[PDB]
């Protein structure tokens, strides 16, 4: 009944999704790097006021104990996708296989949610691009980007938002196939130091890793079988100590 | 009927319907362009709008709406002239509502075309006022400006109030001293309250909006101060230093550096002061002048069209050179003290950008003092005689020591951009925004010789010749125009000669060194450096003979 | 909005067909003893993960493969539906799905997204491949309209016309799978927009029989195996 | 030359607070043949002129029965007058089954208002194109309701609806005390309506087939007259 | 270049306002003049009822509606919209009484009545109610008088006026609340209500009218809402007449 | 007018949902300024009360709402949209306390309310409410707290958030106090000094003195959020007047 | 010619300033464009007849029968045949049989006519209202114990009249004028047959014969029957000698 949105423009383009990539292109930059023994995802926190407490606005998010996410675009669209992404990991895979899904199966499911918003009446496509990063026993370490289209891509490194073309040029110039996780952290902190809109310190910067297992963070002992979280979100003191090594 | 319609149009201006507001503004500027905004009443103590005009308007409208032709309507010429004279007493309350509507439009999400049209109508109104009505409107446009509630949103239409203030200062040089003094006091207060002390990039913060208002008002007012600037020149220079010392937010540096452009520009620019519909409060046309002489033979009269011009004084050029060499030395010396001990800090880059930005806006504005042929000295028939200050002959130019002093500074700023390019490419070769600022500095340095090419097309406090030609042109009728349109046509003529003056030249080794750096940056691996640098390269090839050979080599 | 043009033609299908006409080239060739699929992949990104396990070429079950021209986001919805149908047929009949039943299954879903005005059509063209006992080695194509056709050799996506002409003059009904390897690589090197073909720009696969009478085997080639058929064929971007 | 932007949808308001589609729904009443409603203290009456499209064509139905104690006439849209009258009969039966009364005609008015106002407030429909005169008798005496399709109603001693009804309306208004007293002699309340409706016939005449009469008061329930039943009333 | 913002209901204009709710109050501005006066122990409602033909049946065409039993309701503008909002109010109070076994607070009936009207400003599938309501009563906290808009806005008042005569009525209500700061009695409010209504009818002097009045006083009517008639009505009509014939 | 882009929640070529930007202008339709601050063991909300008509009852004008025992909010925007959002927030706290067996945190209610605003910010047939919601409590996990939520569905924590058409002056004076004092709360051990401090800032920012009936106050301690009456406000105005 | 367009034309579910629904009104004008159909009611039978357009010889007649049986006592003439005409007729068939098996007696023709008009008010198969038209004009003819021989013009509006005689299709004006000038309550069945043939002759342009004209009648004794070509021929011969006898 003349009802759909995101119909085809005569040059073979989807139109509304193109406008949804202009909303993504306006966000505070986020980026991700894959190393030999770990991965890094990073972004800046932009305050609406200096009275705001940005310990409340997390931008880097745990999806499963071995998978992290970050966005550029509309943060509200990203709070709603992250909670569906968490529900998906448990309901589709953990509750059937007693183990969490890989970072290719969860990226497919997030992308399936964003594709369904393009092919609908009544709904606009998402205003976010998501970087999803993680580890699995047989695939190893991985990084993926997901766009408003529901297209997903495996990346060695990437960036999204305002500073993304200069970030992606720095990531091409600096990436090599023998990086380690302390190296990738330094490259990511260097890349955000160019893209930063505000002040640069451990309070304005979000940074997470999927690295080795951390048996401290499992919060209970007695089960070696359970190795403990690969995903760790850098503390504001560690970020300031690494920002003293810069 | 017309002044009744004018106040009905002004009171109907709307903040929701941007299309109705556009069609009301077409009517208001069309009324304004043909009518003198003047009280014609002869000290006839019996006259009133409510007691002569509005009764006759109701009788004529009622006759016409009954079904009768206006040819049947009879009235005495006595009542008709009293009702016309009474119609002219209503203008000061119309302007009170007009300023009040203008301050409500500052917060609306308007299109650039309608903001420009609103500036055109506000300025055409001002040029149509006698000194009585205008003095009331000028004291009305400054009282509302200080006492507003009207700059609340994320991105205000500052132009809708600040271009009108600059047009007040174009008509009356005497207003500038108290307006500028009061602005810079309100700027100093906002910097003390902490405006511009929290970093952001690509957005003005809502804590900064009043500081941006007073700075953009200062930029616009300064661009129209002309010779009234001589009085408070020392104060403005010592305030400019303070403004560069105390605010370091990147989005505010572009605004605070444009203050020097606007200050320098007024001193050395040649332009029309007077666009008035009728001049001086003192010319021979009788008060029977309600249509703007448009269909008369004496519209063309030299005594009607005795325009008055800003032609630069020797005192204003000596101030211009003095501001230029003072603010450029200041920025050179400040960046050179940061070239010792670089830091990768976000502050260190934003400080470097500020002084470099300031050194680009000292080259703008003083741009009218430079001269493409200086490098030939160490015939030539220019048909277009753009008004220069040092003279049209080579002989005149080099026999003034201020011509050499101006060229010395151009060269010394250009040599600093090369000394900066080696610093940034050696220490900071990833840092895109200070390369974009350097490339804008190099673009201005290559292009703006003896003419102004940036700040040429952006909205300003002169009336638009295409807008007033669209209002007053009529097919198969010859020059159906008023004095305002003849004035801006004479301004457009001199402006054309300045922009038709050829800048093509042969290099002096400094242009080659800097062109080779533009070619290097055009070949750079970052999109945000190479795309600007390729655009700069296109412009710098236009400036130099044989430049394509040097690029392909 | 799924309304006819006054000629009795569907604007949305034509615009989806304009979209796939940009979407990278894929060739399939049916030898006397196996099927070859090959696809050309525009790797303009250095940091995109080549040696990812799939992009253009996919398994639908143990004897069926596809190549994709079009949106990969759209293709993966159809690919999963086809995988579910293949296993639901195997569960019902205890037998592997016939290729015609599955190719036309995805052609019936893609027609529905062209009739109802709430749905945009799918911007995807599939060159299916497989074996079954009912026919043998079969090569099919399907496009955004829901049309499908049987072929001995076919191209889809960009540069279809040049590729069809090159196939037509070199194809023989009695050729072997190694001749179809050679032909599909030659055709793509004689059709490519990129200066020369190389193992990361190329996705490859085969549907051979092997040595053992009950086998049919679908090697979707890893990059190192593609480098070997490249250096054997004389495309040979070799030290 | 004078386009109205605000009359496309039933849900739009004019800048002056008008619902133009609803005011156009009233102009559909002026498309019907005249019907006249009037009441005394003990009887209410309807008299209706019925049209045809050709001399071979059976005359249009104008009076409809909802229950023994009330019914209606319809000068507006006939197929849309079947929607309201169905719903009113459904409500009469609902009252006898679910509450064991019979639906007092003031309560019938409130239910028609509710139904018509719903059409007037929601997208994806139209206002009702019909005005109803409802007549009834109950524990509170003889009653006459003019339903207008904007979703409104009023208690009235008499009124006329249809084309050229200002004539009949002005005769009832000049002859009101005449019909309000009549009571136990119902045939003069019928002749009062027949004079009133005769003022809307511009040298058209009443005929045995052109006219229908209905009456409902006290014991005598709601009844309709046609053919020679209306010949003694010509 | 166009103004399509006023054609539909779920839409903000550029200034951020629902123009259909701004046009729905224009339907109220055409309405019957009506007032409510709040006393020291009750609420009085008064309305000028225009009689456009003699046929209008007497004392059966009524502008005052009794919502529940301890509350009164007078509305102005589109009459069908007030009927719909009057029937929903009756349902609301009947539900609270069956469930909580006590009469609904007037502040609580007002909130439930103000959430139903705001819900019709949300969706383009419906239009706003083109009616304003005055309603009020006596509960366990005494006397409450509320006025509610097409927008869903509502506040409590000392006296409230709506419809065509609202200007002249509001100016007289201000005189009352200024002369009687502590408040006026039940009998002083009915007399003064008649004066206010007759003074508002001076806008429409040719369109003859009836006055309809109702009580809700803790002392005069035991806290129930009730009609004002007979001698107390005639004593109010004579006060209105002797002060408007002010010779 | 650009067709549907300006009239439904869908992206402009630029990527702007005109339904959300316009709903942020609706919040300033009240002409009311409100202020909120954290003390040591309390959080306080002060709001400008406008009652121009003599005929209003000031006891029925209130932009402060009790959301549960421990949590409360001020609303900036039209009262019909402030009462709708208050009624949701009351229901969301009640169902959380049932499901999870403990009292709904302020952080969780601000997130839950912000997730609801993201619906109207994506569904074309749903419009964003014309209100800003300013939740305050003394959470056992985060002590005194302030959380603000807006028509776009973006919510964040705060220590002194404020909403109004003159909010920039109040915020700029708050930022200068927190810059000099360097503690992230005002160090008073009793809520009376916090409210008095919050009425000293709104006088100094808005350029006007306040009567006891021209001011509003909120007092969030542990175990109670409550609203002050005009005489409790006048005790604080009297103590301000006793100090200066 | 001069243009005469209004702004209310083309309105769907909308009233003009007079109340005019222009979709249902423009649908009622199609009773001049069809092939001619005529009905004549009498005390002896309802005579229905339609002009045939001459077919390709390959099109077999049962494809285009514009006189149809609904039931043994009811039949339709159509001026034009559409899928919606067969939809109305097969709804009428299904309605007539469902009535006979629920109520144990034959359907009243008024009630069948109302049931096909209720289908038109529904627009096939929310409040059923008369806003848009459905299908085509039917002449429904039939006989029942209570209201005798009846001819109904059922219109696209979901409304109808009973007529004594009605013409539809391209003879409407000249036919209805001659019908109203000529019809009697004294018409015998024979005279109703000669009358419908005299009317048909005058509209058809062609020489009237048993290959360009079709007749039928509903009689209570014989039921509905379409007439044999030999029977229309001997009737047409009888018309020739009746005018030659002048």
């Amino acid at each position: 009944y003349s009802f759909s949105l995101t119909t085809f423009s005569p040059s073979g383009k989807l139109g509304q999704i193109d406008y949804a990539l202009t909303a993504v292109k306006q966000g505070v930059t986020s980026l991700g790097i894959k190393a030999t023994n770990g991965v890094v995802i990073a972004t800046e926190k932009k305050s609406s006021s200096p009275l705001a407490m940005s310990e409340t606005l997390s931008k880097v998010s745990l999806l499963t104990p071995d998978i992290g996410a970050v966005y550029s675009g509309m943060g509200p669209d990203y709070r709603v996708l992250v909670d569906k992404s968490r529900k998906v990991a448990h309901t589709s895979y953990k509750r059937i296989y007693g183990e969490y899904p890989p970072t290719k199966l969860l990226v497919s499911e997030v992308a399936k949610i964003m594709q369904e918003a393009t092919q609908s009446g009544g709904v606009r496509p998402f205003g976010v691009s998501l970087l999803i990063a993680g580890h699995d026993e047989f695939n190893g370490f991985s990084l993926y980007q997901v766009d408003p289209s529901g297209s997903y891509f495996p990346w060695k490194a990437t960036a999204i938002g305002k500073g993304s073309v200069a970030a992606k040029t720095f990531l091409e110039k600096r990436w090599n196939d023998e990086l380690e996780l302390e190296d990738a952290i330094h490259i990511a902190l260097l890349t955000l130091k160019e893209s930063v809109e505000g002040e640069f310190n451990g309070d304005t910067i979000e940074l997470a890793i999927i690295g080795d297992e951390n048996p401290d963070l499992l919060g209970y002992t007695g089960i070696p079988t359970d190795k403990g979280p690969r995903f760790r979100k850098l503390t504001s003191q560690e970020i300031n100590d690494r920002l003293e090594a810069l | 009927h017309i002044t009744n319609v004018l106040s009905m149009l002004v009171s109907k201006l709307d903040m929701n319907d941007t299309n109705l507001t556009s069609n009301l503004i077409n009517g208001i500027v069309s009324i304004a362009a043909f009518i003198p905004i003047q009280d014609l009443t002869g000290e006839d103590d019996y006259i009133s709008f409510e007691s002569d005009t509005l009764p006759l308007v109701q009788q004529h409208f009622y006759h016409i709406k009954c079904g009768e032709s206006s040819k049947t309507f009879r009235v005495d010429d006595e009542l008709l002239n009293n009702a016309f004279k009474a119609s002219t007493t209503v203008f000061q309350s119309m302007l009170k509502v007009y300023v009040e509507k203008i301050f409500q439009l500052v917060d609306v999400d308007l299109e650039d075309s309608l903001v420009t049209k609103i500036n055109q109508t506000t300025m055409i109104l001002q040029e149509s006022m006698d000194d009585k009505i205008f003095n009331y409107f000028a004291s009305l446009l400054q009282r509302n400006f200080w006492s507003n509630d009207s700059f609340k949103e994320k991105d205000p239409n500052y132009e809708l109030v600040t271009i009108p203030l600059a047009a007040l200062v174009r008509r009356n040089n005497g207003l500038s001293k108290e307006l500028v003094r009061t602005l810079l006091f309100h700027i100093k207060e906002q910097i003390k309250r902490g405006a511009g002390s929290v970093r952001s990039t690509s957005e003005i913060q809502q804590r900064d909006v009043k500081l941006v208002l007073y700075l953009t008002a200062l930029n616009d007012v300064l661009r129209q101060c002309h010779e009234s600037l001589l009085e408070y020149s020392d104060e403005l220079i010592t305030f400019m230093k303070y403004l560069y010392d105390n605010v370091t937010n990147p989005p505010l540096d572009v605004i605070t550096s444009i203050v020097i452009h606007s200050a320098l520009a007024t001193l050395c620019t040649t332009e029309i002061t007077d666009c008035r519909l009728f001049p001086e409060d003192s010319k021979i046309p009788e008060k029977d002048r309600w249509g703007g002489l448009q269909f008369d033979p004496r519209r063309f009269d030299k005594q009607h069209l005795s325009f008055q011009w800003h032609v630069p004084s020797s005192d204003e050029i000596t101030l211009s050179i003095s501001i230029l060499e003072s603010l450029s030395e200041y920025c050179i010396n400040n960046v050179e003290e940061l070239m010792k001990a670089p830091r990768h800090d976000s502050e260190y880059g934003d400080m470097i950008q500020k002084y470099v930005l300031v050194m680009t806006h000292t080259l703008s504005g003083s741009s009218l003092l430079f001269d493409p042929d200086f490098n030939k000295y160490r015939r030539d028939l220019d048909i277009y005689t753009c008004n220069y200050y040092f003279g049209n002959t080579t002989e005149e130019k080099l026999q003034n020591p201020q011509y050499l002093q101006v060229h010395r500074v151009r060269a010394r700023i250009g040599h600093f951009f090369h000394k900066l390019y080696v610093f940034l490419s050696t220490n900071f070769e990833n840092n895109t925004n200070m390369f974009q600022i350097l490339l804008h500095g190099l673009k201005v340095w290559f292009t703006d010789l003896g003419q102004e090419t940036v700040f040429n097309e952006d909205p300003n406090a002169f009336i638009d010749v295409d807008f007033l030609e669209n209002v007053q042109s009529l097919s198969h009728v010859n020059e159906p125009f008023t004095r305002t349109n003849f004035a801006i046509r004479a301004n457009s003529l001199h402006q054309s000669r300045v922009l038709l003056h050829s800048t093509n030249r042969k290099a002096s080794k400094l242009e080659n060194l800097l062109l080779v750096d533009i070619i290097q940056l055009a070949t750079s691996l970052y999109p945000d450096i190479y795309k600007p640098a390729q655009g700069t390269l296109v412009h710098c090839m236009k400036q130099l003979v044989g430049s394509y050979g040097v690029v392909i080599n | 909005t799924t309304i006819f043009s006054p000629e009795g033609r569907l604007y949305q299908v034509e615009y989806a067909l304009e979209s796939i006409s940009h979407a990278g080239t894929a060739i399939g060739i049916m030898a006397s003893d196996g099927i070859v699929l090959a696809a050309e992949r525009k790797v303009t990104s250095t940091l995109l993960e080549q040696d990812t396990s799939t992009e253009k070429l996919y398994k639908l079950n143990d004897k069926i493969a596809v190549a994709v021209a079009g949106l990969t986001a759209d293709a993966e919805i159809l690919i999963n539906t086809a995988r579910i149908h293949a296993q639901n047929y195997l569960k019902t009949y205890n037998e592997d799905i016939p290729v015609e039943i599955l190719v036309r299954r995805l052609s019936d879903i893609k027609q529905g997204y062209t009739q109802h005005g709430g749905l945009r059509p799918f911007g995807v063209s599939f060159i299916y491949a497989g074996y079954d006992d009912r026919y043998g080695y079969q090569l099919y194509t399907s496009n955004p309209s829901g049309n499908y056709t049987g072929w001995k050799a076919i191209s889809v996506g960009a540069n279809t016309s040049a590729a069809q002409t090159l196939l037509q003059m070199d194809y023989k009904d009695d050729m072997k799978v190694d001749d179809a390897i050679e032909l599909a690589l030659k055709t793509l090197s004689k059709t490519t927009d990129s200066s020369a073909l190389t193992y990361d720009r190329l996705e490859f696969a085969t549907i051979r029989k092997g040595a053992n009478d009950g086998e049919v085997y679908q090697k979707i080639f890893k990059p190192q195996e593609i480098k070997d058929i490249l250096v054997k064929t004389g495309i040979t971007k070799k030290d | 030359m004078f386009r109205n932007n605000y009359d496309g949808d039933t849900v739009t308001f004019s800048p002056t607070g008008r619902l133009f589609q609803v005011e156009y729904a009233l102009e559909a009443i002026k498309q019907g043949s005249v019907t006249v409603g009037l009441r005394s203290n003990t009887h209410a009456v309807l008299v209706a002129l019925k049209r045809n499209a050709d001399e071979l064509s059976s005359y249009q139905k104008k009076i409809i029965k909802c229950d023994e104690h009330m019914g209606l006439s319809l000068a507006g849209l006939a197929p849309d007058a079947r929607v309201l009258s169905n719903y009113l009969r459904q409500q009469c039966n609902y009252s006898s089954l679910v509450f064991n009364r019979k639906l007092a005609v003031e309560r019938a008015g409130h239910l028609l208002c509710d139904k018509a106002q719903k059409n007037t407030q929601s997208y994806g429909g139209r206002p009702y194109g019909v005005g109803l005169l409802i007549i009834g008798y109950d524990k509170s005496g003889a009653h006459l309701l003019e339903f207008q399709p904007s979703g409104n109603v009023t208690e009235l001693y008499g009124t006329a609806i249809g084309a050229r009804s200002q004539g009949a309306k002005t005769y009832l208004e000049r002859t009101l005390d005449t019909f309000i007293k009549i009571d136990g002699n119902p045939d003069e309340l019928i002749k009062a309506g027949v004079e009133a409706i005769s003022q809307s016939l511009r040298d058209e005449s009443l005929t045995v087939d052109n006219l229908s009469i209905a009456i409902v008061g006290k014991d005598t329930p709601f009844t309709i007259y046609d053919g020679e039943a209306v010949a003694k009333y010509i | 270049i166009g103004t399509g913002y006023d054609l539909s209901n779920s839409v903000f204009s550029p200034d951020g306002r629902n123009f259909q709710v701004e046009y729905a109050v224009k339907a109220v501005e055409n309405g019957t003049t009506s007032i409510g006066i709040k006393c020291n122990d009750g609420v009085v409602f008064a309305v000028e009822k225009l009689i456009t033909s003699k046929l209008l049946v007497p004392q059966k065409n009524v502008k005052i509606q009794v919502v529940d039993r301890h509350i009164g309701c007078v509305y102005s503008g589109l009459i069908p919209d007030g009927r719909h909002l009057v029937n929903r109010g009756r349902e609301e109070a009947a539900s609270f009484k069956k469930l909580y076994k006590t009469p609904i607070p007037i502040p609580a009936f007002a909130d439930r009545l103000g959430q139903y009207v705001q819900a019709h400003t949300l969706y383009n599938s419906v239009r706003p109610f083109g009616v304003s309501t005055i309603f009020g009563g006596v509960d366990k906290n005494g006397a409450h008088l509320y006025m509610l808009e097409p927008s869903g806005s509502y506040w409590g008042y000392k006296g409230a006026a709506t419809g065509k005569g609202r200007q002249s009525a509001k100016a007289e209500l201000e005189k009352l609340v200024d002369h009687h700061p502590e408040g006026l009695s039940a009998r002083e409010a009915v007399k003064q209500a008649a004066k206010i209504i007759y003074l508002a009818h001076e806008d429409n002097k040719e369109k003859d009218f009836e006055l309809e009045i109702s009580w809700c006083s803790l002392s005069e009517t035991n806290g129930l809402h009730k009609f004002v008639k007979g001698d107390l009505l005639q004593e109010a009509i004579d006060f209105a007449q002797k002060e408007i014939n002010g010779d | 007018a650009a067709g549907y882009d300006r009239h439904i929640t869908i992206f402009s070529p630029e990527g702007r949902l005109y339904q959300v930007e316009y709903a942020f202008k609706a919040t300033n339709q009240t002409n009311i300024n409100s202020l909120a601050v954290r003390g040591k063991d309390c959080t306080v909300v002060i709001s400008q009360k406008k009652v121009p008509d003599k005929l209003l009852d000031p006891t029925t004008v209130s932009y402060i709402f009790c959301i549960s025992r421990t949590i409360g909010m001020v609303v900036n925007g039209p009262i019909p949209d402030a009462r709708n959002a208050a009624l949701r927030a009351k229901a969301e706290a009640a169902e959380f306390r049932y499901k999870y067996g403990y009292d709904m945190p302020c952080d969780v209610l601000a997130k839950r309310m912000a997730n609801l605003s993201q619906i109207y910010t994506q569904r074309a047939y749903m419009r964003p409410l014309g209100v800003i919601l300013t939740f305050v409590s003394v959470d056992e996990e985060l002590g005194p707290s302030i959380y603000k939520t807006d028509p776009a569905g973006y919510y964040v924590g705060y220590k002194a958030t404020a909403t109004g058409p003159k909010q920039q002056e109040i915020t700029t004076n708050l930022e200068n106090h927190f810059k000099k004092s360097k503690i992230d709360h005002i160090n008073e051990e009793s809520w009376e000094k916090v409210v008095e401090f919050a009425i000293t800032h709104m006088i100094d920012a808005l350029g006007t003195e306040f009567s006891k009936n021209d001011l509003e106050v909120g007092v969030a301690t542990k175990d109670k959020f409550f609203t002050l009456s005009a005489e409790n406000i006048e005790e604080r105005l009297v103590a301000i007047a006793e100090q200066d | 010619m001069f243009l005469t367009r209004s702004e209310y034309d083309r309105g769907v579910s909308t009233f003009s300033p007079e109340g005019r629904l222009f979709q249902v009104e423009y649908s009622l004008e199609a009773i001049k464009l069809g092939s001619t159909a005529i009905g004549i009611a009498t005390k002896e039978g309802v005579v229905l007849g339609v002009e045939k357009r001459a077919t390709s010889p390959l099109l077999e007649s049962d494809s285009i029968e514009k006189i149809v049986e609904i039931d043994r006592h009811i039949g339709c003439a159509m001026s034009g045949l559409t899928a919606d005409a067969r939809s109305m007729i097969e709804h009428a068939r299904t309605a007539a049989v469902t009535h006979n098996l629920y109520y144990d007696e034959d359907i009243n023709v008024e009630s069948l006519t109302q049931s096909v008009c209720d289908l038109a008010l529904r627009f096939g198969e929310e409040e059923r209202l008369m806003s848009r038209p459905f299908g085509v004009a039917l002449l429904i003819a039939g006989h029942d114990a209570d209201d005798g021989y009846q001819l109904f013009h059922a219109e696209p509006s979901g409304t109808f009249y009973r007529y004594n005689a009605k013409a539809i299709g391209s003879g409407s004006e000249g036919a209805q004028a001659e019908l109203l000038n000529e019809w009697h309550s004294s018409l015998t069945l024979k005279e109703a047959e000669l009358l419908v043939l005299k009317i048909l002759k005058q509209v058809m342009e062609e020489k009237l014969d048993e290959n360009n004209a079709q007749l039928s009648c509903i009689t209570k004794q014989d039921g509905f029957k379409i007439y044999d070509n030999e029977k229309t021929a001997e009737l047409i011969k009888e018309l020739k000698e009746k005018e030659a006898a002048e």
